[PDB]
RNA sequence: GCAGUCAAGCGUUCAUAGCGACAUUGCUUUUUGAUUCUUCGAUGUCGGCUCUUCCUAUCAUACCGAAGCAGAAUUCGGUAAGCGUUGGAUUGUUCACCCACUAAUAGGGAACGUGAGCUGGGUUUAGACCGUCGUGAGACAGGUUAGUUUUACCCUACUGAUGAAUGUUACCGCAAUAGUAAUUGAACUUAGUACGAGAGGAACAGUUCAUUCGGAUAAUUGGUUUUUGCGGCUGUCUGAUCAGGCAUUGCCGCGAAGCUACCAUCCGCUGGAUUAUGGCUGAACGCCUCUAAGUCAGAAUCCAUGCUAGAACGCGGUGAUUUC
RNA sequence: AAGGUAGCCAAAUGCCUCGUCAUCUAAUUAGUGACGCGCAUGAAUGGAUUAACGAGAUUCCCACUGUCCCUAUCUA
RNA sequence: GUGAACAGCCUCUAGUUGAUAGAAUAAUGUAGAUAAGGGAAGUCGGCAAAAUAGAUCCGUAACUUCGGGAUAAGGAUUGGC
């Protein structure tokens, strides 16, 4: 997640592993993200770092206008088609995968998310959480 | 030259050797620190394992996102009835080791017991303990002396007790001896708690309550000879790799010219004696009460079995003890029960837990009824009750 | 404790059971077993399967 | 390649916080040479992959000393190898060079570890092309493309598994020795506080989670299907029907049980003695001094607690011990 | 004896060399397009260009997947 | 018989029923297979495997020696009665 996340979040299980590509769901203007990194991820000899609903990746732009593309900028995944438990016992997943471009700081670059959003992703960052419409 | 990349070591090297353990009853080989300014006690249960389920409770732990929300958990079931004392025996320090003095035995033995001391039930004389036995035929002299020499000399005091298999749904027939030690209170007090208990069974909920932190002691399931890539979690070689890809592709350097110890070998997976620390509680079930499985929110009348049965294992009717998480071994394998060996305040211990809801569909597949009224309120008559 | 509905089969749901499905727009799916689950990504309409609950009340059984 | 000695000078003043010319003393065998002792009736040859262990000249983590150390950040040094040290683009590469994550991306050894472990891209047989050289056959530590990787059943080592003989047999135990394990980060709070003109901006205790690793476990979720359990479908065969055979498990959907996944859940203890270092008392040396005698506190270190095995030539307690 | 014309190139031919610029990628000793005092390109020792064809040698893209993250299970 | 078919698959005539056997179902193999989420991050290199596939209708670029490229690419349909 990195700096500007609020609290602590309960272990996802990890369905994007580097190299994956997932929609964009903001109006930034991209049409997809190619992730390259993970933040906060550990050390494994040929393991591939992988990122959730909620963690912040570093993302380049594949498809989309073309000042985005040709750099690497954070992102933020908000939805996630690989099923997770929550603490309540209740095993779901999102039909895709999708994610924000945002800042270090969290901030989102663009105004306006389209689709639902988790609910882990709403609490730790306050940014989605305003631009998100439904959650869940 | 040195390994291009660096990585941890696989697997434990604490844990050896990987072989089968000597018998099927895990040793109990540390009990808790004495303390004599208490009554006497059993440190240790006896229990059989019956399975898992699950059950839904209110989370209690400020500071946490699920503070006095509802959570899932997984537990385990230990059926256990009262166990049977049979004896005494004291041990000495020494200067070479604890060493047992002495071994005062019951004046009456059941069948179950009896049945431990055989291989051969069916055609023995059925001789054991005959002769002991006279020892009580006199006013007990021979029993006095015995006893009192404990008294005089003993530092530690623990008791032979055995389970009532008869109870379980077990086939086996014969029951399990151990010793337990005695803490609390002199030697002298220990003894004469013993003798008082000669022939008498002592039920779990004397030795166990609720919301209290056990260690459980178990022979883990047996998975026979296994090769290095499950045993010791190595990685799978290329699919290139010709003579086959489940394998450690270097055993050794050149010198030392010997293969190392701590080099992954193909062996034995599985049956090892093991012991886990730090499992709550949840409920000290009783056997006699009706709606084991209830609780005070529920409130339905229903027992702690499912609905079929426990799979592989039966019902159960005796006294258990439900506890948080799984534990090692097997379902129908004999388990033991230990006390804390030290004081836990990590504010995961000693929180008050509160069932609100125990789950009883069928094991035996994608059960969706807890009670048999319940299914019949659902689908409605059918064509065998009509 | 509550207990959900099943939206293929209308089965009871207690907790822990099944999984839960949140499609493109944002509508909520609840499944008691991986069969239900299955025969709903198969397109499969409830109307037609005879062991629903919803079969069941419109041939009124 | 690494480390000392001396101190002209650098450092606003100020040799030695941090550096240091001219000279000089060493260490190392992770460079390359020098040599030709061993091997040409053959010790399989580059790199990578896989796996174990060792060294410390310590990158990170623990505890400290020093500063031109206000805070924050950084720099020098000590005890320390307990514990970690990664994911990728190009290259056969070792090496190198960038992108990125991270507490950190430290350097090396083990026949330049490791080919009856693999792989065969490179080098280094025979085919073929190009450039330069040669009258020519042909040459090129120049470029390019295609080119068979054999054997373990023996001994030992290692991993597991039995077992004669200690009056017989059975049950319950002791513990010599050997092994041993956990690891690191973030957020909240402390606190916009200490410190500072300001800009900036901590720490101890407390709480909630996470990383790497380890040991188990299958209630739940997911995977697996010869349950050939139920249903469906194609071709053909048994006159039709019913019910079946064959198509090397015919195919498709669902599918209990079992096995199994950071793709699932649970668990991973606390006492003592020390290193560096900071002190007490106190001489030598009427004073002064942590040291000489004595002594206090102290590290991810050590030994125990705990955990695994149980000496098949270590040991104890207890039951029953045969008449044709 | 004449001093490389027309063309073509860091090309299977360039030592220096991972040449310089542009493009391709988050990152390219690879690929492609240009540049040429070219160690040592070049005209039937044939030069340059070419549709179709190729179990030939290379680079990228879409689809696809147990190659891999990271292993698990079944049959003979 | 199915089908475009001397393809594959099943059957009639005819011919064989031969290849050391019994028991069990560990590791490692050989052969045949399936996989959640990701999709070449693996590797010298997509090696291996997967995906595509018949027929009818629609539609088909650069370039070209005008013959091709071409099944280019890209879509739709398919049973029974
Ligand atoms: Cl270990
Ligand atoms: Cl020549
Ligand atoms: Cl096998
Ligand atoms: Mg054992
Ligand atoms: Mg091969
Ligand atoms: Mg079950
Ligand atoms: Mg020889
Ligand atoms: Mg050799
Ligand atoms: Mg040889
Ligand atoms: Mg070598
Ligand atoms: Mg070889
Ligand atoms: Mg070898
Ligand atoms: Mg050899
Ligand atoms: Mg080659
Ligand atoms: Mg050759
Ligand atoms: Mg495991
Ligand atoms: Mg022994
Ligand atoms: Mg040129
Ligand atoms: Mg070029
Ligand atoms: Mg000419
Ligand atoms: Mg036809
Ligand atoms: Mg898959
Ligand atoms: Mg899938
Ligand atoms: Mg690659
Ligand atoms: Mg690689
Ligand atoms: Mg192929």
């Amino acid at each position: 997640s990195g700096n500007g996340a609020q609290g602590t979040k309960f272990r996802i299980s990890l369905g994007l592993p580097v190299g994956a590509i997932m929609n964009c769901a903001d109006n930034s203007g991209a049409r997809n993200l190619y992730i390259i990194a993970v933040k906060g991820s550990g050390s494994r000899l040929n393991r591939l770092p992988a990122a959730s609903l909620g963690d912040m990746v570093m993302a380049t732009v594949k498809k989309g206008k073309p000042e985005l593309r040709k750099k690497v900028m954070p992102a933020i995944v908000v939805r996630q088609a690989k099923s997770w438990r929550r603490r309540d016992g209740v095993f779901l997943y999102f039909e895709d995968n999708a994610g924000v471009i945002a800042n270090p700081k969290g901030e989102m670059k663009g105004s306006a998310i389209t689709g639902p959003v988790g609910k882990e992703c709403a609490d730790l960052w306050p940014r989605v959480a305003s631009n998100s419409g439904v959650v869940v | 030259s040195h390994r291009k990349y660096e990585a941890p070591r696989h697997g434990h090297l604490g844990f050896l050797p990987r072989k089968r353990a000597a018998s099927i009853r895990a040793r109990v080989k540390a009990f808790p620190k004495d303390d004599r300014s208490k009554p006497v006690a059993l440190t240790s249960f006896l229990g059989y394992k019956a399975g898992m389920t699950t059950i839904v409770r209110d989370l209690d732990r400020p500071g946490s996102k699920f503070h006095k929300r509802e959570v899932v958990e997984a537990v385990t079931v230990v059926d256990t009835p009262p166990v049977v004392v049979v004896g005494v025996v004291g041990y000495v320090e020494t200067p070479r080791g604890l060493r047992s003095l002495t071994t005062v035995w019951a004046e009456h033995l059941s069948d179950e017991v009896k049945r431990r001391f055989y291989k051969n039930w069916y055609k023995s004389k059925k001789k054991a303990f005959t002769k002991y036995s006279a020892k009580y035929a006199q006013d007990g002299a021979g029993i006095e002396r015995e006893l009192a020499r404990i008294k005089k000399y003993a530092s530690v005091v623990r008791v032979l007790v055995h389970t009532q298999i008869r109870k379980t749904p077990l086939a086996q027939k014969k029951a399990h001896l151990a010793e337990i030690q005695l803490n609390g209170g002199s030697i002298s007090e220990k003894v004469d708690w013993a003798r008082e208990h000669f022939e008498k069974t002592v039920a779990v909920d004397s030795v166990f309550e609720q919301n209290e932190m056990i260690d459980a002691i178990a022979v883990t399931k047996g998975h026979g000879f296994e090769g290095v890539t499950h045993r010791w979690g190595t990685k799978k070689l290329p699919r290139k790799t010709h003579r086959g890809l489940r394998k450690v592709a270097c055993i050794g350097a050149w010198h030392p010219a010997h293969v190392m110890w701590s080099v992954a070998r193909a062996g034995q997976r599985g049956y090892h004696s093991r012991t886990s620390i730090n499992h709550k509680i949840y409920r000290v079930g009783k056997g006699d009460d009706e709606a084991n499985g209830a609780t005070s929110f529920d409130r339905t009348k229903k027992t702690i079995t499912p609905m079929g049965g426990f799979v592989h294992y039966g019902e159960i009717k005796n006294d258990f003890i439900m506890v948080k998480g799984c534990i090692p071994g097997n379902r129908k394998r004999i388990v033991t029960l230990r006390k804390s060996l030290y004081t836990n305040t990590s504010r995961k211990a000693l929180e008050e837990v509160s069932l609100k809801w125990i789950d009883t569909a069928s094991k035996f597949g994608k059960g969706r009824f807890q009670t048999p009224a319940e299914k019949h309120a659902f689908m409605g008559t059918l064509k065998k009750d009509l | 404790m509550k207990v959900e509905i099943d939206s293929f089969s209308g089965a009871k749901i207690y907790p822990g059971r099944g999984t839960l499905f949140v499609r493109g727009d944002s509508k909520i799916f609840r499944f008691q077993n991986s069969k239900s689950a299955s025969l709903f990504k198969q397109r499969k309409n409830p109307r037609r399967i005879a062991w629903t609950v919803l079969f069941r009340k419109h041939h009124k059984k």
